[PDB]
């Protein structure tokens, strides 16, 4: 299950993912809490987003 | 934006 960013989001941890809205993203881990693990489709890059900032694809 | 979410607490 792919997820699709709403919202453009900045890195404020250094474990973080910054990402662009429309930027498409595997959920690699989503077990911790509203954090979630995430590899981005688009870009390459791992980290951990928010997950009230994208939806389902 | 939403508010984020309170970070993951293990």
């Amino acid at each position: 299950m792919t997820f699709v960013a709403l919202y453009d989001y900045e890195a404020r941890t250094e474990t973080d993912l910054s990402f662009k809205k429309g930027e498409r993203l595997q959920i690699v881990n989503n077990t911790e809490g509203d954090w979630w693990l995430a590899h981005s489709l688009t870009t390459g890059r791992t980290g951990y987003i928010p997950s009230n900032y994208v939806a389902p694809s | 934006a939403p508010p984020l979410p309170p970070r993951n607490r293990p």
